[PDB]
């Protein structure tokens, strides 16, 4: 269903990826969630975020909102406010987004489903 | 807590 993707900043993604500009506060919803397999300390999560329009792969989560991770607050189908974020574009072009802080403005049980049907961005 | 080139190695292709 799609009938709550006006709650979410639909071409936020494409801009972020397109400008790279951080000056903007994205409401997203979190589709997944993984750790990075980096063989040591700490666990370093990275998510698969949808702006209603599009998802992108390539956020990983600051450290410091480990803990949002760990009790669950941040989980698959919550929504969620970005406050900060830092765009670090790679050598081959791609743009890591590092999510510095963020609000939970509705948990995953609240929301409870997949808004809409946003495509992978590409890329 | 992290360089550019850890972003590098995470993300490898």
């Amino acid at each position: 269903g799609s009938h709550m993707v006006g709650q979410l900043s639909r071409g936020a993604i494409a801009a972020i990826m397109q400008k790279g500009d951080t000056n903007i506060k994205p409401i997203l919803q979190v589709i997944n969630i993984r750790p990075i397999t980096t063989g040591n300390s700490p666990p370093r999560y990275r998510l698969l975020m949808s702006d209603g329009l599009n998802t992108l792969s390539s956020f990983m989560l600051a450290t410091q909102l480990n803990p949002l991770v760990e009790e669950e607050q941040l989980s698959s189908n919550c929504v969620c406010q970005i406050h900060r974020f830092i765009v670090n574009t790679l050598k081959d072009g791609r743009r890591v987004v590092i999510l510095m802080e963020l609000e939970v403005l509705k948990s995953a049980e609240a929301v409870g489903v997949k808004i809409g049907n946003p495509v992978p961005y590409n890329e | 807590d992290f360089t550019a080139d850890d972003l590098e190695e995470w993300f490898a292709l």
